[PDB]
């Protein structure tokens, strides 16, 4: 139905996009393109789904080449500066080529590209239409959860200094 | 020009050269300077009006 | 004739635009009533300014409490500046510009709280009356009405 | 007040003498309270 | 310091100027009794002299070899209070007077008899104009750009040459 | 003192130039006398008409600037 | 048309019996000055916060959650505010109530538009307002108890500012 | 019409929506007196120099060229530490670039677009929507760099350090 | 046709009882010289500043912003003690408010160039408290009267702060009368100077 029943339903959210429970209180999509907003949401969710996996795995696993931070966030600092620049430029190269060098709200969707659709289906998981619709909902819902989850894991690790799995094991309340 | 119109003087030795006056009358005879123009500013002589030809006067 | 201080430019022989805008009666909460572009009030009116003011107030609470809170061995946590967080790849720029750079409460000794002000640096409310009455007072307090009474009895 | 006496006080010498006396008067008063101002103090 | 000058607070010649200027008044004060009106007047003059020299010493002025303050007017910001800032105050007042007078002559041209407005000034209108001068840089620059300050060369009377 | 006198010399050089330049540029004519060229370089005046035309010739601006030359070299 | 609550005064010309808690009481004419919908929303927001404060004063005197007696001292009512600001209790309460009131700002603007009744956040998890009669009756009970709670909240906190006792302890002693 | 920047002021007649960074902002009417295309190209050139200047005031905080590694990070001292042979070569290079704007403005003023010096080596602006977005982005980033450089310059005057150094040391105020 | 405020004078023209607080008070005939629109704009502006100024003096007596630079109970000392950067920030912000709120029609030749412009109406109603037309007459009257009162009150408080170096509330509560030994009025030319 409507996420916030008291509020009138936002007009631009017509339920076509996955996860559209009508949760737009602030007034976005009335000022900005919904396609740009969805593209941002899917990218934030995908980066955060990878990021939550990154925090949890990096606590457990350290490659021989790099040193290990006290917490998974500290890993960012211990790894060499040039390597961080290489990853940043590599992701930038992926962003340039994936969006066809149109990386701005005015030109990104000028080619008619669907929001958050890069045509990445190597193993053909999404070929079925009905399965694609359910999985598109799953991607946005896990992505929103992962954005939330990433916030908590990164902030808790900065606060506790011990890492997620360690915090769950040995739990220390703030005093 | 015509009577009552506002005109710009093109006589280089006029006191009111490139100033605006207004046409009072225009003679129809063989007069050498038919356009009589009156001016708000007075000359060094104190005169505030002078007769000019057509080719010395342009409508504004 | 000119009235004098009338404000009509033609009266004072001052050049005038001539294009005098009609006055819409619409008003925004943090803006004034005035000529506005079509659709401006609907998009950026009372709803926008009140919501954005609300969002800014909510976003201010982390901003006021901005700092690196690190828990020690004991439960106690230590607030450090975000300047302490060194950045690896920017060469000689080891310390990095942060949110405290944009909101330097500590530098100015403000000590901001989520609700503004705070234990350190809070509103100072003091009693001007200084614990004495309006009339019928002793030597320590001579009120204005006491001066009227002193004038009457003399 | 009479309009012809006000039109007389609007004449150029009266306004010139009154305005430059008022001008002289606040230069004098500013140099009385705040004398010896060789510089803008900064 | 600047231009081989010395700050007035540590120059000995400024100090001997102050001491000599106070000795001249003290020898005039030495011929009067304590409460008399000339003595009171002379003492206030001594107080003003001391205040002037005390203020000048702490102002950042630079004194010469003669012990008198010198003004540095090359544009440097450590000395901008001697010409650049008083000059900005002047140009604001001068442009105020100019804009106000120009606005009044343009008003007076649109009168029934323009020359009576210049010997018998329409004082309410002229006071409206003297109030206009506080934003003359913007008013005059908008006037300039909107083609209302500068008249074209073919609207100005010139000699035959 | 050197600054003040240099500015005085600037006023003198500019004022002598003003008189001389006004004489040279208005030598051939002016609003007061448009046909000044027809009278030459050194003529007394054009008479008391048009308000008065004493010292209207270009020679007379030489004459007036000679005092300003003497004042500046002074 | 004269006021039911203040018979010598006129009807306040912006209040009608379709409102909840209406008694014709606006002697000072504040409803003319400011939008009634805002005032209704504000009244209900004051009513609900003070209701929670009134129950909080009573409950804080009755019992106390495990461990809390250490962090606070013997302080009660407003006394606990300065210390629980040091710990993050009041900070977290402020953060989450502030978060709700950002949406409350959007809801108030919807009320000004007229697209929602004031105070209607549609919050009915358990079923009480199924019947219409019960819905209006409970809206009248809510507003009257809330106005009383606001007065009570002023009374309890000023009783703390006088005696330091707290509600139950001021009942037991004096 | 009214100005979009100042909605109480009438639209300045000689500026138009065609121009990339148009906001309707000419309260003091420069374009009704000066050539709008001259002001356009002049604004664009100030912004391009300022965009490099902003980047150039900020960049020696991070890294310096090995030859000038000994020079100061305060830009107003690094100005005087560069040799006059260095400034002569910089002036000769800027002059060589200007020879092209001398043709583009003092001889070929009408043919083209303001600021169009034929410098599009990676063949951008081919896609029209991308071209529109880049044009407006150049003008707005140029104005932003003008404001930012003006700031950072006067900040370097007051506190004798680079802007980033002044930030981290929190020397934000005259002392 | 006499004034109601000053019954022995003629009722001044440009005062017709339309404006709020138009009781017929203009003995010096300034409204006959200066257009009543400018005078009402200036009267409303003076009074609004004075209403804040009166409230400023009393509230600065009661409550302070924290810190030692804002701890001046006496209001005339707050002028000097308050941080200069912030007071000039106030001054610049006031100048910006004047240019935007008057919509670049600031002078006596171009304010009210728009016939829609009304004396005192800068478009300031953030909470739409003047949305009710009925209260408009009372509010405009009560704004004018509050403004006039605050002009008189603030003027009093300043000159009482000068005479008695005391803040207004604690000058009322610790009142000490005028001794007349000091604070003599005038006298610069009676003693011939000094
Ligand atoms: C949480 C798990 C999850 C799920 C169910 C999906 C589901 C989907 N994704 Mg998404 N995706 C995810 C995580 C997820 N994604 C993450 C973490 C990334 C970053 C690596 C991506 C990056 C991505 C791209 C770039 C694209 C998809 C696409 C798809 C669709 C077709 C392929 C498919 O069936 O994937 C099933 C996936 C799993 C079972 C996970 C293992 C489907 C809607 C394609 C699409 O149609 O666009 C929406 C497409 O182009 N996804
Ligand atoms: C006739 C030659 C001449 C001229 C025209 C100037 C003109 C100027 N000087 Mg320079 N100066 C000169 C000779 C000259 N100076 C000499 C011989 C010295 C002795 C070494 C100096 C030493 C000097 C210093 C030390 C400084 C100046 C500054 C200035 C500027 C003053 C304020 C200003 O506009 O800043 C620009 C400000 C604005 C446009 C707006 C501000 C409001 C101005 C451009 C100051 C400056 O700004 O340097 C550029 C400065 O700091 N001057
Ligand atoms: C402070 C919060 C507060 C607020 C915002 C309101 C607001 C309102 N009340 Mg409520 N009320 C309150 C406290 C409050 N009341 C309390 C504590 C009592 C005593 C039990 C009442 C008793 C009461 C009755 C009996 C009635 C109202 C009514 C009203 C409405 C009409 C406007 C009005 O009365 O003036 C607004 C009042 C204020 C803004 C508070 C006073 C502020 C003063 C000026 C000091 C500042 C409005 C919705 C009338 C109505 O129809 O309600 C639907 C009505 O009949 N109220
Ligand atoms: C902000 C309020 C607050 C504070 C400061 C504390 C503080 C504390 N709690 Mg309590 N607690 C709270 C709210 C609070 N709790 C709430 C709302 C609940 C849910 C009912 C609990 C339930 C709870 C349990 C069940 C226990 C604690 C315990 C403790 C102590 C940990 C040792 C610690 C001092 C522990 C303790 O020492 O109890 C005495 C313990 O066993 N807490
Ligand atoms: C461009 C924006 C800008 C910036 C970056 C600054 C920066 C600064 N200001 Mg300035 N200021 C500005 C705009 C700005 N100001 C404007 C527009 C005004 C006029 C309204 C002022 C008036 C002002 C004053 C009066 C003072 C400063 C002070 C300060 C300094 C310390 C700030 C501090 O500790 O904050 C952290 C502290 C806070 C955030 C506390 C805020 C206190 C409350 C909110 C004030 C109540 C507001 C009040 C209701 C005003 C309403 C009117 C307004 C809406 C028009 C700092 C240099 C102070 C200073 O120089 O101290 C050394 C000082 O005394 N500012
Ligand atoms: C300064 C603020 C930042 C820059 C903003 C630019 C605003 C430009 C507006 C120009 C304009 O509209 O002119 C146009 C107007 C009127 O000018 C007239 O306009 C007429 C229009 O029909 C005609 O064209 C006339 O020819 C023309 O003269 O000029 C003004 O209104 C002046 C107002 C501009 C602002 C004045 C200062 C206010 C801000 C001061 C802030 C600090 C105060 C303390 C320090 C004082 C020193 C600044
Ligand atoms: C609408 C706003 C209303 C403002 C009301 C003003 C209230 C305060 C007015 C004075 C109060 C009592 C004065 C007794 C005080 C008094 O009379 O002192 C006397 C003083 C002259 O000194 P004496 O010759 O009296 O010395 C006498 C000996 O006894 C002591 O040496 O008179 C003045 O000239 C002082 C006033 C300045 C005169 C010029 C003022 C500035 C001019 C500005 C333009 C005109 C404005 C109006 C000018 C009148
Ligand atoms: C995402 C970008 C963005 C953010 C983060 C943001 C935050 C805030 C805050 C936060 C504390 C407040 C309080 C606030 C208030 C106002 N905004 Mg908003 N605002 C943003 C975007 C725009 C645009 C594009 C416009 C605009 C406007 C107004 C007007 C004036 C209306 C008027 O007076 O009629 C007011 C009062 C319009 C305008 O006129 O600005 C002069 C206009 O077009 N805003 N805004
Ligand atoms: C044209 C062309 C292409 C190209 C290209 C190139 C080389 C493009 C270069 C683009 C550049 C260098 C853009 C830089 C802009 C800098 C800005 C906007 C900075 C503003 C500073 C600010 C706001 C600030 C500030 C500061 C203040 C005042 C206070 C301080 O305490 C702090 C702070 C730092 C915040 C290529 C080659 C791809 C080919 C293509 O076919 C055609
Ligand atoms: C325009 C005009 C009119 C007018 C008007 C007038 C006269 C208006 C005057 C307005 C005023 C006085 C505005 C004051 C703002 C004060 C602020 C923002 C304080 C900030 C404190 C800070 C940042 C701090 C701090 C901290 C520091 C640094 C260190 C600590 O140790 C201290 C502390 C903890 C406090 C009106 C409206 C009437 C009408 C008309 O329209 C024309
Ligand atoms: C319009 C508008 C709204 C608004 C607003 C605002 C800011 C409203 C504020 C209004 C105010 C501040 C009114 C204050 C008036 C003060 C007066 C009359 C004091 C007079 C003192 C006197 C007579 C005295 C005296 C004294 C003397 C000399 C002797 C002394 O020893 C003591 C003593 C003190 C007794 C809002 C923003 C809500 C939105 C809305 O949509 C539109
Ligand atoms: C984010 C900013 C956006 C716009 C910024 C542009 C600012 C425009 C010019 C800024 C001028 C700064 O103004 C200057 O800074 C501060 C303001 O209190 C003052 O500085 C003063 O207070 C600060 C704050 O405690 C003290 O640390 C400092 O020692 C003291 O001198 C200066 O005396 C003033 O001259």
């Amino acid at each position: 139905d409507n996420a916030m029943p008291f509020l009138e339903r936002p007009p631009k959210l017509d339920g076509s996009l996955a996860g559209d429970v009508g949760f737009d209180p602030v007034g976005f999509s009335n000022y900005f393109d919904l396609r740009w907003l969805r593209e941002s949401e899917l990218k934030h969710g995908r980066v955060c789904m990878l990021g939550v996996t990154g925090l949890l795995v990096q606590e457990a696993v350290c490659l021989p080449q790099f040193s290990n931070g006290k917490t998974p966030v500290d890993d960012f600092f211990v790894v060499p500066a040039a390597g961080l620049w290489q990853v940043f430029f590599a992701i930038g190269a992926v962003e340039f080529f994936s969006h066809g060098f149109k990386l701005t709200p005015g030109d990104m969707f000028s080619e008619g590209r669907e929001a958050g659709d890069f045509g990445f289906d190597p193993l053909g998981c999404g070929k079925n239409p009905d399965a694609l619709a359910r999985r598109r909902l799953v991607e946005v819902k896990n992505g929103r959860l992962a954005m939330i989850a990433f916030g908590g894991l990164l902030h808790q690790q900065l606060l506790t200094g011990q890492g997620t799995f360690e915090q769950l094991a040995n739990f220390k309340a703030i005093a | 020009v015509k009577r009552g119109s506002k005109v710009r003087i093109l006589r280089k030795e006029s006191y009111w050269y490139q100033d605006i006056g207004t046409v009072a009358t225009i003679d129809t005879s063989g007069i050498r300077y038919p356009v009589v123009v009156r001016f708000e500013k007075v000359s060094y002589s104190g005169v505030n009006t002078n007769n000019f030809s057509l080719d010395e006067v342009v409508e504004v | 004739d000119t009235t004098g201080f009338s404000g009509v430019p033609s009266q004072f022989a001052r050049p005038e635009s001539g294009v005098y805008p009609a006055e819409p009666t619409e008003q925004t909460f943090l803006g004034m009533r005035g000529p506005r572009a079509p659709g401006h009030r609907e998009n950026f009116g009372g709803k926008h300014t009140a919501t954005m003011l609300a969002i800014a107030a909510l976003l201010w609470q982390p901003v006021s409490e901005a700092g690196m809170y690190r828990m020690g061995a004991d439960g106690a946590l230590t607030k450090s500046s975000f300047s302490n967080m060194e950045v690896p790849g920017f060469g000689n720029m080891k310390k990095a510009p942060t949110i405290e750079s944009l909101f330097p409460f500590a530098k100015n000794g403000f000590d901001a709280s989520p609700a503004l002000f705070g234990k350190g640096s809070m509103i100072v409310v003091e009693d001007p009356r200084d614990g004495c009455g309006a009339y019928a007072n002793s030597g320590a307090c001579h009120t204005f009405l006491d001066e009227i009474g002193d004038a009457l009895k003399k | 007040m009479d309009s012809n006496f006000l039109k007389y006080l609007s004449t150029a010498p009266v306004l010139f003498t009154v305005w430059l006396s008022f001008t002289a008067s606040f230069i004098i008063e500013a140099n009385r309270f705040f004398p010896d101002m060789l510089y803008f103090p900064m | 310091d600047v231009a081989g000058l010395t700050p007035c607070g540590e120059s000995k010649e400024f100090a001997r100027r102050l001491d000599g200027s106070v000795k001249k008044l003290q020898t005039r004060l030495s011929k009067y009794e304590a409460g008399t009106p000339p003595a009171l007047a002379l003492q206030k003059q001594i107080d003003k002299t001391k205040n002037r020299f005390d203020r000048y010493g702490k102002a950042g002025l630079l004194c010469g070899t003669d012990g008198l303050p010198h003004l540095i007017t090359d544009g440097r910001w450590t000395h901008s209070g001697e010409f650049v800032i008083p000059g900005l105050l002047f140009l604001y007042v001068a442009g105020w007077i100019g804009w106000v007078g120009r606005s009044y002559v343009l008003f007076a041209r649109t009168a029934d008899k323009p020359t009576e407005k210049e010997i018998i000034i329409d004082v309410p209108v002229a006071l409206s104009f003297v109030s206009t001068g506080f934003i003359w840089p913007f008013s005059a620059f908008k006037e300039f750009t909107s083609g209302n300050l500068i008249v074209p060369a073919d609207e100005i009377t010139v000699s035959p040459r | 003192g050197d600054f003040l006198i240099h500015h005085a010399i600037a006023l003198a050089l500019h004022t002598t130039t003003l008189i001389l330049v006004k004489g040279a540029l208005d030598a051939r004519g002016s609003k007061l006398m448009p046909d000044k060229k027809d009278f030459g370089y050194a003529f007394p005046c054009d008479g008391p008409g048009r308000g008065g035309t004493c010292d209207i010739s270009a020679w007379d601006a030489f004459y007036l600037s000679m005092f300003w030359m003497l004042n500046t070299i002074g | 048309a004269m006021s039911e609550s203040v018979p010598f005064l006129k009807k306040p010309e912006a209040l009608d019996s379709s409102m909840a808690g209406y008694a014709g009481f606006d002697p000072l004419g504040l409803s003319s000055i400011a939008d009634i919908k805002f005032l209704q929303e504000s009244e209900i927001k004051h009513c609900r916060i003070a209701m929670l404060a009134a129950a909080g004063s009573i409950a804080q005197d009755i019992f106390t959650f495990p461990g809390v007696s250490k962090v606070v001292g013997t302080a009660k009512m407003t006394g606990v505010h300065d210390v629980l600001v040091k710990q993050g209790a009041m900070g977290q309460i402020l953060l989450w109530t502030s978060f709700l009131e950002v949406f409350g700002t959007i809801a108030l603007l919807e009320t000004l538009d007229g697209k929602r009744a004031p105070g209607d956040f549609k919050f009915d998890p358990l079923g009480f307002s199924k019947n219409a009669e019960t819905a209006k009756r409970y809206q009248l009970s809510e507003i009257k108890n809330g106005r009383l709670a606001m007065l009570a909240t002023g009374g309890m906190v000023h009783g703390y500012f006088i005696t330091g006792k707290g509600p139950l302890e001021l009942l037991t002693n004096f | 019409e009214m100005s979009e920047a100042i909605p109480f002021m009438p639209k300045p007649a000689n500026i138009d929506s065609s121009m990339p960074g148009y906001a309707g902002f000419d309260p003091l009417g420069f374009t009704d007196y000066y050539s709008a295309k001259w002001m356009q190209e002049a604004e664009i050139k100030h912004g391009r120099v300022c965009m490099l200047a902003a980047l150039g005031m900020v960049f020696p905080e991070f890294a310096k060229f090995p030859q000038f590694a000994s020079f100061s990070t305060n830009p107003l001292e690094a100005f005087y530490q560069v040799s006059p042979a260095g400034w002569g070569q910089i002036f000769l290079f800027i002059g060589v670039l200007e020879t092209f704007s001398y043709e583009k403005s003092f001889y070929n003023f009408e043919g083209g677009a303001p600021g169009a010096l034929g410098f599009d080596p990676l063949r951008m602006s081919s896609n029209p929507a991308s071209a529109k977005q880049y044009a407006a982005a150049e003008v707005r980033n140029g104005r932003l760099a003008m404001i930012g450089f003006s700031g950072m310059l006067h900040h370097a005057i007051v506190s004798k350090q680079g802007p980033i150094t002044q930030i981290v040391e929190q020397n934000f105020y005259p002392k | 046709a006499k004034s109601k405020a000053v019954p022995f004078l003629s009722q001044p023209e440009a005062l017709d009882g339309s404006m709020a607080g138009d009781v017929g008070f203009d003995p010096f005939g300034i409204s006959s010289v200066i257009d009543i629109k400018w005078l009402r704009e200036s009267e409303l502006k003076h009074g609004r500043i004075c209403m804040l100024a009166a409230t400023g003096c009393l509230v600065q007596e009661v409550v302070h912003l924290p810190g030692p630079a804002f701890s001046q109970k006496m209001a005339l000392n707050a002028w000097a003690a308050a941080p200069r950067g912030g007071m000039i920030s106030i001054l610049v912000a006031i100048g910006l408010i004047e240019m935007i709120s008057n919509r670049f029609a600031l002078t006596a030749t171009d304010m009210f160039a728009n016939p829609n412009r009304v004396p005192g109406d800068l478009g300031f109603d953030p909470l739409s408290l003047g949305a009710n037309p009925a209260n408009r007459a009372r509010f405009e009257l009560s704004e004018v009267i509050h403004g006039r009162a605050a002009m008189m009150g603030f003027s009093g408080m300043v000159h009482q702060m000068i005479v008695s170096k005391q803040a207004p509330i604690e000058q009322l509560m610790h009142f000490k009368a005028v001794d007349s030994s000091l604070m003599k009025l005038g006298g610069a030319a009676g003693n011939l100077g000094y």
